[PDB]
């Protein structure tokens, strides 16, 4: 609802599909475009945008520490597939 | 599937309703010993320092009494004395409990206070409520008051009119009758909505109501109270006068054996409760008791109009939290409250009884229990230690259990003496119980996906943890919830926020 | 900026609240006239047939009259036994005006109906209900009532001792004091709160009081009503009995000289509203009239206990649509009514005078009345065609309103008697210019686009003509909103629908 | 909220993006991938998918005549950016 809602989804639709055509694009350059490598990618940038959506909510609904702990923690579990990624590439 | 999810033992017997800790109060019996605890020391059991131990003797030493413990009575009539205001609360030069946030309290209590007969405390079969009357030619108000019915009669007079002239309405089913019901509820006011067949274990063996006798204020008005105010505020001590016991016989008092109930529940504020110590939450518990008074007796009304019996109730007639359970609304927590799954414990019960035959509803089953198991954070933050911090729910036995708790159930037991004790100290109810609950929450998108999570294998112990640490409705100690600031921190920012929290 | 956003003129004089339809319902010379209006055929200004122009008639002959249309005070208690329940609507065996939907139109208005005095239709100053006395030892109710104050008492008789007590809290600002106030009032159950300056010109320059007779009822209980229900239902004719005449003494029947108002208002509920010339509309138009009764005594009770005067008011005191203007909640549309943002005109107005000097709010303007000039949509949706088709306001003169309109301010003419009228042949409110308002709307992200597209100069007439295509709330056209089916499947899908609308 | 509104949300604004940029492509790929040209692509696609989306609100609302017609008008309010873009490529 509101108006600034739908459009910070809308935005993070929009960051989640970069950020996963940015890893398909580095994975063909690099030549390894398989589909685990793919899939872990997409895990990767599926956890980070649960990051900001879950700071986003925490801050609509004034519970403050929570958006830099929830940013902590699935940022943790955003890098972990990104480390894996890189490490295998 | 079946009539009801909990085990039941074959032992069971209907609850005295003038056993409990507000019932109890006014009997003359409870003012010759010093209230007790099931157990007095719980430094052992929680491995931290028991706060609520010395709860009786600072209540005494309030009340001006020296070298003994506060008996019930008197722990009782003093937090009823602090909550209608004629005396001071131990903090009100802190923010929270000054005169602002008083004057809310007493303006959100005045509809339970003055129409509902302050059914808070339990009350008979109809409620009774003092109004002085009035001359409507000169607008001259009496002082004498007299007994009128209040928001909860039992009055059914013209259902046997309404039969009689054929104008009854009749459904073709017991399912679209359950429908239409549960949507005129919603519509009424209520937040959740669930039927349940009458069950017996679920009503109490005795209806009382307390004896009142006239007392003048300075004002020049006479007030009706359950204990003597005047001879309490001069000094001579505190005295009750007793119950008028009834017979739970339906037909008598009400006009008709029940045969459906309906259950409703009343959703509290989110940014009053995590203040949950201080008179905020406190004022939005008041809210609540105003709220389902009214809409009691609109549901009540229609269904009379609809030409079948009606009894709406709501702290008095039976027990809340196990009816609610029977019409799937909810699971019973560690608390021993209701958890639905949209609002958690923030809400209030209230019940109507009906002779009009609805099809009853199912329980739920969505993890509440499994999680109380591990969980254990209301009892952290009971700042009376009241809440058991046993693993496992048991089937309670006398001797697990006081005079005023119904064995025989499988659950948690709860210490009612100290829950009072500490509202007796703070001048206020507590809701800690409920505001630390980690099924408190909004509902959004990230919560109910974390309620997924929540009966997920290896995302239970994840989500719980993280509920725990990202600090929702701030910090569990009771002692650290105060001299941390964020009670006195979240006051201020709730009287500086134009707007409540809804998203 | 300003006191008041339109224009006054200094010919204007303070309004007789007795003048108006409900108060001169028992006006014993209004029952010698039949009813009158201002037009009697409004077919050339509208090009469309009058409707409203058999109203009376058909009224008289409901009534049992033959030969002569009905008058203003027949017209009203038409109105009145149908929507007491003594009666049956000329729709009854027709979805939307079954026993069903009548018993959850009368639960709604219960509290209403019981507790407020039935304030709908105004009110005295301080409310009185009569209330039939019960025995808490026996539960028996007695068969005379006794006059006893309501929901909106003006009772202040507490506030001298909280200030000779020194407990009176005390504000560093006037800002500040108006954000505790609506930060309170929000958390009482307000949805929106504005405070205006007191200004006499909103006040009424005369309060009355019904004058009510006992009359016998089959159930065996004495009732007081303001005409003779037995002698109506006999065939004997209708009979009013008059008023009780108060000047607008605010110290003689208050205590205090107000300074103050605070205005709030409670939204109804949208999927019933849809449902417009059907009871289920008057059932959320009756839940509004009880929540804003519940809501206004707990404000009187928090200003009363924070040391300062206060009178609540509902329907009986001041004008709610010109203080709520200048009190920066909305403006006023083409129907009289006060057009929110969030809302539209889905709410009920009530106001909560007090001596508290509290910071004003400023009238807001966010592009209502220049709609309102192009649009014409709540006009061509009335029934009994009561409201202007003019295209823009103007200054009322005594020759553009009739003796129950107050003339001298800038706005749009509504017909009362027409609206009256209409209502006593359906039975029920009719809020149909309420229903097909373009800002009644939902809160959403569609809805807060379109409202600021009624305001950029290209956007507002492809808005408009959107509002008007889209469907929104279905036809315009009172007949066709009938027996199109729309009326009939929107109440079978409200009653076969689990859940409302909010999103 | 909900559940289903955000992913939803989401979902329109992927859609949104990968309209642009085939859009973009189409513009490249004819060589006249001017600003204007793409200007004119945005807001077709911002018009469809406010089509799309009031669409949905509708649907929420339980007004159900709306979908349609918020579809035809905001459908031809996109169709004649479309139409534009096409005619001068
Ligand atoms: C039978 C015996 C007496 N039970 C009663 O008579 C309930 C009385 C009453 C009016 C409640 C309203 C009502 N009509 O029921 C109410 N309170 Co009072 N309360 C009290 C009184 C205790 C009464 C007593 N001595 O036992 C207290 C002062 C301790 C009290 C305090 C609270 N109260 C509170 C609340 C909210 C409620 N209280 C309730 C239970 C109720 C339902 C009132 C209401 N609303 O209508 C609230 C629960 C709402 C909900 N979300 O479910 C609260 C949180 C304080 C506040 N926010 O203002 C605090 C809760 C502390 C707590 N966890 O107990 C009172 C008086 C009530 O119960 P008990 O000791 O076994 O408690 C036990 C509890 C578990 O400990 O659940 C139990 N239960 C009963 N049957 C079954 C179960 C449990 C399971 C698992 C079953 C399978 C079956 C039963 O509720
Ligand atoms: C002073 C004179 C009589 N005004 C009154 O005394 C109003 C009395 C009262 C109790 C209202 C409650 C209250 N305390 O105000 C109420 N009704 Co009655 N009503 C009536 C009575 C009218 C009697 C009359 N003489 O006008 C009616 C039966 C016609 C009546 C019917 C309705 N009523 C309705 C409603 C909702 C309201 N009604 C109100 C106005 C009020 C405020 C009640 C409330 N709630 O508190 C509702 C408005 C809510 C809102 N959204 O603003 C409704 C829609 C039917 C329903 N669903 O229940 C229907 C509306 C028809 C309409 N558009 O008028 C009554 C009795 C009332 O004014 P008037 O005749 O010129 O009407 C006029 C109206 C112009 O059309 O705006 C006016 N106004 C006055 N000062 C100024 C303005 C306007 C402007 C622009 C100014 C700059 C200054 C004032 O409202
Ligand atoms: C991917 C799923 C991921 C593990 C979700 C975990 C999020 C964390 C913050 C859970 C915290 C948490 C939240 C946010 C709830 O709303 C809630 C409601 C009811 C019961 C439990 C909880 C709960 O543990
Ligand atoms: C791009 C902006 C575009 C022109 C929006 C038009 C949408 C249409 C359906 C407008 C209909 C419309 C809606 C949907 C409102 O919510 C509303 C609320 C208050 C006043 C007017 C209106 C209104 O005309
Ligand atoms: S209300 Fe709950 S937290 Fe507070 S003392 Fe009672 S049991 Fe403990
Ligand atoms: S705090 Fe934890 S254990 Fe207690 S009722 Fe809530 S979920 Fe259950
Ligand atoms: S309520 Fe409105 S639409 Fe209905 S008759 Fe009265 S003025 Fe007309
Ligand atoms: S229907 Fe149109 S003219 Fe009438 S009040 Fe609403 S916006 Fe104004």
């Amino acid at each position: 609802m509101n108006i600034y809602d739908v459009l910070i989804w809308m935005a993070l639709g929009m960051t989640a599909l970069l950020i996963q055509y940015g890893i398909w694009r580095y994975l063909k350059g690099k030549g390894k475009d398989t589909i685990p490598l793919q899939i872990c990618g997409f895990l990767a940038n599926f956890f980070f945008i649960f990051a900001l959506a879950w700071g986003y909510s925490s801050f609509s609904e004034r519970e403050y520490q929570a958006i830099g702990m929830g940013f902590i923690f699935f940022g943790g579990t955003a890098l972990i597939p990104a480390i894996i990624t890189y490490r295998l590439a | 599937t079946s009539e009801f999810p909990y085990k039941v033992d074959a032992k069971y017997q209907r609850y005295n309703s003038l056993k409990n800790f507000f019932e109890k109060t006014f009997d003359p019996e409870a003012n010759k010993t010093p209230i007790k605890f099931h157990y007095d020391d719980v430094s052992k059991i929680t491995g931290k320092k028991d706060t609520g131990k010395d709860l009786p003797t600072l209540n005494a030493e309030r009340l001006g009494i020296k070298g003994r413990p506060a008996t019930h009575t008197e722990t009782s009539i003093l937090f009823h004395t602090q909550h209608l205001g004629a005396m001071l609360t131990q903090r009100h030069n802190e923010t929270g409990w000054t005169g602002l946030d008083e004057a809310l309290n007493a303006g959100a209590w005045a509809v339970e206070f003055d129409y509902s007969g302050f059914n808070a405390t339990g009350g008979g079969p109809g409620s009774v409520i003092p109004l002085y009357p009035i001359n409507p030619m000169t607008n001259e108000i009496a002082n004498e008051p007299v007994m009128v019915p209040g928001l909860y009669n039992w009055d059914n007079i013209d259902v046997e009119s309404v039969r009689q002239q054929g104008q009854q309405w009749k459904f073709e089913s017991k399912e679209e009758a359950s429908k239409i019901v549960k949507k005129a509820t919603r519509l009424l006011g209520a937040d959740l909505v669930g039927i349940a067949p009458y069950d017996e274990r679920w009503t109490y063996s005795t209806w009382g109501r307390k004896i009142y006798k006239p007392c003048k204020m300075p004002n020049g008005r006479t007030k009706y109270l359950p204990w003597d105010l005047p001879k309490m505020l001069s000094g001579g001590g505190v005295e009750v006068f007793g119950h008028a016991k009834f017979e739970p016989d339906w037909e008598k008092y009400a006009g008709f054996k029940p045969k459906s109930v309906i259950v409703f529940v009343l959703e509290e504020d989110y940014e009053a409760i995590r203040t949950s110590p201080s008179v905020i939450s406190s004022a939005t518990v008041g809210k609540s008791y105003s709220n389902m008074a009214e809409v009691a007796y609109k549901i009540a009304v229609f269904l009379r109009k609809l030409g079948y019996y009606a009894a709406p109730c709501g702290n008095d007639t039976g027990i809340s939290v196990p009816m609610a359970v029977q019409a799937g609304l909810g699971e019973a927590g560690r608390n021993g409250l209701l958890i639905t799954q949209k609002f958690g414990p923030r809400h209030r019960i209230a019940k109507v009884y009906t002779d009009l035959e609805l099809a009853p509803d199912k329980p739920r089953k969505f993890g509440v229990r499994e999680f109380c198991r591990l969980c254990k954070k209301c009892a952290d933050a009971c700042p009376a230690q009241a809440i058991s911090h046993e693993k496992d729910p048991k089937v309670l036995q006398p001797e697990d259990c006081e005079v005023a708790e119904n064995p025989y159930t499988e659950k948690w037991h709860l210490d009612s003496n100290r829950c009072g004790s500490f509202w007796a100290y703070n001048g206020s109810p507590c809701s800690n119980c409920v505001a630390v609950c980690s099924w408190n929450k909004v509902e959004t998108w990230n919560h109910d996906v974390a309620r997924i999570a929540t009966q997920i294998p290896l995302l239970q112990d994840a989500a719980r943890k993280f509920d725990e640490w990202f600090g929702y409705n701030g910090p569990v100690n009771p002692d650290e919830r105060l001299e941390s600031g964020y009670v006195q921190n979240m006051v201020k920012d709730f009287w500086n926020n134009p707007e409540s929290i809804k998203q």
